[PDB]
């Protein structure tokens, strides 16, 4: 079994910067690439002692990539699976995928390929990106194109970043965000949101931090991750693989936007006046001051939920504790649904990077779930997008690239009409 | 429903001695596997491999070989009282073609007679063995009238009980 | 240069589209037939031995 | 003698099988490595029901681990007797059913079950008359439901003279770690009515509450429950394996419980089960081993007989005892608790002995009764398939890979016939 990770963009080799990272330090890697079986599922055996991740980062602006060319892990990453473009598209949906993606795209499919054939029983793709910027919106929609044509049956995790409502550095990014859901719609088959202000109240109240860099964000991006494929690389008392959630968490075929969450993150000074247990980490898994997307559930209703549990944990209280929370009232399911969740536990421990602010917990909780309170975010969208699409603003850019009127007007239904797809499966 | 058979027997009779005689090609009473195909050709109708050893080995059990008339009275007799006996009929049937037979090419509504003799039965019954419809006629031979009597009796075989029973509900 | 470069790949793409197989889809339908053949041939041996 | 394979599907089925096998083993006194240490002649006259004598003392097990993961796999081999097994008998896909259904009855069945019924029908020849089938399963998961159903309807099929059992574990509303349980356990259910022929209804409910309350267990890993359910499932067939004053094969249990067909799902406990605090302070006697085996709390499934009438009990002790007391305490327990037996059946308990009790206890029981407060699971279900089905959620993986609309349809007419006909009977 494998599973491969492919980065887009600026924000995505940043995230798979921190993950590598953090898949060497948990499996005893050094940077250069040799140990002083199970890291089979990301790295290939070069059959003298090195070990290659199955990964490829590719972007069109070469400042980022070649930072990684030079840091510690030069000798991690096989050469050819850098790509690296020569010039960006520039906070420009169109810009990516009609200019620029045309060039770029086919040499990362015929790489994808031989990552592919080297593997034996792929389980899936999963891809980062953030939608607000121009290459992981543009050619991340038109490399999902073809990727939906090449396998189809194969899983494609969409770990996305969303704008936020709020705190924003770009201005034409409402435009990118509405088309490129138009298309990360129908491709992706579980697509993950990870807000940003989100993380920034994470980090500001949980860690305690109050002057977060983007480093701390990727880190813990990397700690849900690892806490989703430990049950994909290491055995469990009750173990999931990814074509799990394709099937138990989205309902309807247009319905696969998950809120994800994570617990415990705590720092290094509450933990050793806290306690840890199953009980209390699957109540802080639920609230929304633990949630990743600006969103709150709480005005939503769940379809199905699903539950990541590492470390020491016996089966018998998180059916105990998933059981009080269904007592719960503060929180209600779907009326279809009188069962709506899908649990898992494993024995690994999170393992920690020296460096990080992370502390070492005993057990955590990592939660994937879906709701209709990802319908309020899609709307709050549509009105700042519709506010400036009607007199025209910023139109002129993406029409010069080679586009025109019709695709905005035939974007914007499509997700207008999501809109009320997500309102008639809550009642 | 006694005065069918015995009434049919007081008559078949005669019928019967010379249906012995014209299967017999060699002008003397035993009737060889040889003389079997021969009829079936008059017939129009074709044996398999091994049909004319099975035919000639269930009828005899009283010498092993060749039939003999008397053999053949036994078999007639026990056949047609067979009823709930499941016991074979494989040359049964195609001498009591023959003997229906006045023809010379099979016999169309006198399979009611055949089966009233058997039992009143049923139109539907009827609609069982054959296809035959109360208005038309038909051609016939010898091909349809063998298979769907041994297909038949195949079907009746099979079914038993097992978990098929069914009970008065409570 | 570029139109010989398009021209190739569409060569290519045609070559590859999946042609249905003759000589193998009749042996799959030959092997039914046997198939069902003896499913039939079964069921006379079994009424002749009860 | 008799022989009876043992087949196990999926991770709730291969895990369960290795602690049977471990316990079993014990019993037998064959060491990790497969050779024979026992003392008594009574041990090594009756291995030829599970074991076959390889070369030079080399016992292995008679069975069968068939799933679609490989990380079950690895952990037998990786434990302790995880070395006893054939590894040719390791039949083994590597794709995944991922808790869909169609998925382990269409989809991924179509390429594995041919290659397990090659291993299955090579050890029912490798013996001479068999006595029946064992599968251990569940009713939720993807590879234990949809691969063992398909797998139970073609054996059906193959050897339909001869005896089968299926423990299954059911899904409950309270323990819900799958989210389409309803979609599996009605569908696998409505295949269980037609082609097993009886099935052993379990659920993790039962498990949790024994040992809470009578083990008094702190940490109770899943090795505690498939410890619980690997005795249950030794002491059906200990009459097979020893003899005793009253001996009671599968055939004479099924033929004897079983009024009527289509009613053959059974509740179990199981006898003593007590607590390392009280281990001491008991005694052990035929009458204090009835009602600790008759009580409420104490079945191994989550439904209790006392909302319903029993139609049928069974009862399997071992150990040195005397029959008088087996006899007279089946009359009284039927005396005082009158109403809750079914009137139209004197005698509804049938009980035998065997004179082999388990290692390391003097005296225990076994208890088989087919009640009708069973009903309440399939309507518990039901209900809940009835809930999702008329909004087709969940329904494009059904759909989608060869399942129709009617098939759920027939599922729903099954169900509810099969709790009509049990109102009707009880
Ligand atoms: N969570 C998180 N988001 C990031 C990080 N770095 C950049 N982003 C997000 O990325 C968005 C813009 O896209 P980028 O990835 O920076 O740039 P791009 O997607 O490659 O598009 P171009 O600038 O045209 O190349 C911003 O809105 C940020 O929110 C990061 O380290 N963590
Ligand atoms: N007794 C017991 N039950 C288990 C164990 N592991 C899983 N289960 C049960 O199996 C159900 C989920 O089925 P699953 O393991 O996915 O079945 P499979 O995928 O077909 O092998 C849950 O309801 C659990 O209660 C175990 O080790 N012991």
């Amino acid at each position: 079994r494998e599973v491969i990770s492919i980065h887009i963009g600026q924000a995505g080799i940043q995230v798979g910067n921190a993950c590598w990272e953090l898949y060497c330090l948990e499996h005893g890697i050094q940077p250069d690439g040799q140990m002083p079986d199970a890291f089979n599922t990301f790295f290939s055996e070069t059959g003298a002692g090195k070990h290659v991740p199955r990964c490829i980062f590719l972007d069109l602006e070469p400042t980022v990539v070649d930072e990684v060319r030079t840091g510690t892990y030069r000798q991690l990453f096989h050469p050819e699976q850098l790509i690296s473009g020569k010039e960006d598209a520039a906070n420009n949906f169109a810009r990516g995928h009609y200019t620029i993606g045309k060039e770029i795209v086919d040499l990362a499919l015929d790489r994808i390929r031989k990552l592919a054939d080297n593997c034996t029983g792929l389980q899936g793709f999963l891809v980062f990106n953030a939608v607000g910027g121009g290459t992981g919106s543009g050619l991340g929609s038109l490399l999902l194109e073809r990727l939906s044509v090449d396998y189809g049956k194969k899983s494609k995790l969409g770990f996305t970043v969303y704008p936020s409502p709020q705190v924003s550095t770009a201005v034409v990014e409402p435009y990118n965000s509405v088309l490129s859901t138009h298309s990360l719609l129908e491709h992706t088959d579980v697509a993950v949101m990870l807000d940003n202000e989100a993380i920034y109240d994470i980090c500001r109240r949980s860690l305690d931090i109050e002057r977060p860099t983007y480093t701390n964000l990727n880190r813990l991006i990397a700690q849900v991750i690892s806490s989703l494929t430990a049950s994909l690389r290491f055995d469990g008392a009750l173990n999931v693989d990814i074509t799990e959630f394709q099937t138990n968490l989205v309902p309807y075929p247009r319905i696969h936007f998950m809120l994800s969450s994570y617990a415990p993150i705590i720092s290094a000074e509450k933990a050793y006046h806290e306690q840890l247990s199953v009980a209390e980490i699957t109540n802080a898994a639920f609230e929304p001051a633990s949630m990743m997307v600006k969103c709150d559930p709480r005005h939503g209703k769940y379809m199905a939920c699903c539950l990541m549990y590492r470390g020491d944990v016996v089966p018998k209280d998180v059916n105990a504790s998933v059981a009080t929370i269904k007592t719960k009232r503060t929180i209600q399911f779907v009326d279809w649904c009188p069962t709506g969740f899908k649990c898992g536990i494993n024995y690994q421990p999170p393992t920690v990077v020296p460096g990080g602010d992370l502390a070492k917990v005993q057990r955590a909780v990592c939660m994937i779930s879906n709701s209709t309170a990802i319908g309020e975010i899609f709307s709050r969208l549509d009105h700042k997008f519709d506010l400036m699409y009607a007199k025209r603003a910023f139109v002129h850019w993406y029409v010069g690239e080679g586009m025109e009127e019709g695709e905005f007007s035939e974007a914007r239904e499509d997700l207008a009409a999501l809109e009320k797809d997500f309102e008639e499966v809550g009642a | 429903a006694a005065a069918r058979e015995r009434y049919a027997r007081k008559n078949e009779q005669n019928e019967l001695e010379r249906a012995f005689n014209t299967i017999d090609s060699k002008g003397d009473k035993k009737i060889d596997a040889e003389e079997l195909t021969e009829l079936f050709l008059r017939l129009g109708h074709k044996p398999k491999r091994g049909e004319v050893e099975d035919m000639i080995w269930e009828v005899d059990e009283d010498c092993d070989g060749c039939i003999s008339l008397l053999e053949f009275q036994t078999l007639y007799t026990r056949c047609r009282d067979d009823k709930t006996g499941y016991e074979p009929r494989g040359l049964f049937n195609v001498v009591e073609f023959v003997m229906n037979d006045k023809n010379n090419q099979g016999f169309i509504t006198l399979e009611e007679a055949m089966q009233i003799m058997y039992l009143r039965y049923g139109r539907a019954e009827l609609d069982m063995q054959l296809e035959q419809v109360f208005g038309t006629a038909d051609l016939n031979s010898g091909k349809i009238l063998t298979l769907t009597e041994f297909l038949h009796c195949l079907h009746t075989n099979q079914v038993k009980q097992l978990l098929n029973r069914v009970t008065a509900k409570t | 240069n570029v139109l010989n470069k398009q021209r190739d790949d569409t060569t290519d793409a045609s070559r590859l589209t999946p042609g249905e197989l003759s000589e193998e889809q009749a042996y799959i339908q030959q092997l039914q037939d046997e198939m069902k053949q003896i499913d039939e041939e079964l069921v006379e041996a079994e009424a002749k031995n009860r | 003698m008799r022989e009876i394979v043992h087949i196990q599907g999926g991770q709730c089925g291969n895990q369960i099988g290795a602690k049977f096998w471990e316990v079993v083993s014990d019993e037998h006194g064959i060491d990790p490595t497969g050779t024979y240490h026992g003392d008594s002649d009574l041990q090594l006259e009756r291995i030829n029901v599970y074991f076959n004598e390889a070369t030079g003392g080399r016992y292995v097990p008679r069975a069968i681990l068939m799933d679609l993961e490989p990380g079950t796999m690895d952990s037998v081999r990786s434990g302790p007797y995880g070395q006893i097994f054939r590894p040719d008998n390791f039949v083994f896909g590597q794709t995944g059913a991922g808790n869909n259904w169609a998925k382990g009855h269409y989809t991924e069945g179509a390429e594995l079950i041919d290659s397990v019924l090659d291993v299955v029908r090579k050890e029912a020849e490798s013996c001479d008359c068999l006595q029946g089938f064992q599968v251990c399963h569940s009713l939720g998961g993807g590879t234990g439901s949809g691969m063992g159903t398909l797998l139970i309807s073609k054996i059906r099929e193959e050897y339909p003279d001869r005896m089968m059992l299926t423990f299954s574990v059911v899904p409950s509303p309270k323990v819900s770690d799958t989210v389409v349980e309803p979609y599996n356990a009605t569908l696998s259910v409505h295949q269980l009515v037609e082609n097993a022929d009886e099935c052993m209804v379990l659920d993790n409910e039962a498990l949790y509450d024994i040992c809470f309350r009578t083990l008094k267990l702190t940490t109770p890993t899943f090795g505690d429950l498939n410890h619980l359910i690997s005795a249950v499932m030794s002491g059906i067939t200990c009459c097979l394996r020893f003899p005793g004053q009253l001996n009671a094969d599968l055939r004479k249990l099924a033929v004897n419980l079983i009024p009527f067909p289509r009613l053959h799902f059974f509740m179990v406990g199981f006898t003593p089960l007590t607590s390392r605090g009280s281990q001491q302070y008991r005694a052990l006697t035929v009458p204090e081993l009835t009602q600790q085996m008759w009580d409420a709390k104490n079945m191994m499934c989550a439904a209790d007989p006392r909302h319903g009438r029993y139609l049928t009990a069974s009862a399997l002790f071992r150990g040195r005892m005397s029959t008088k007391e087996v006899d007279e305490q089946m009359l009284n327990v039927q005396n005082k608790n009158s109403s809750y037996f079914v009137e139209w059946i004197p005698n509804n308990v049938k009980s035998s002995v065997c004179d082999i009790p388990p290692k390391g206890l003097k005296m225990s029981a076994t208890f088989i009764g087919n009640s009708t407060a069973i009903q309440e699971m399939f309507k518990r279900v039901s209900e809940q398939f009835t809930a999702m089905f008329r909004r087709k959620a969940f329904l494009h993986w059904y759909t989608g890979e060869g399942m129709d609309e009617m098939e759920f349809t027939e599922a729903e007419s099954n169900m509810n016939d099969l709790v009509s006909e049990y109102q009707q009977y009880q």
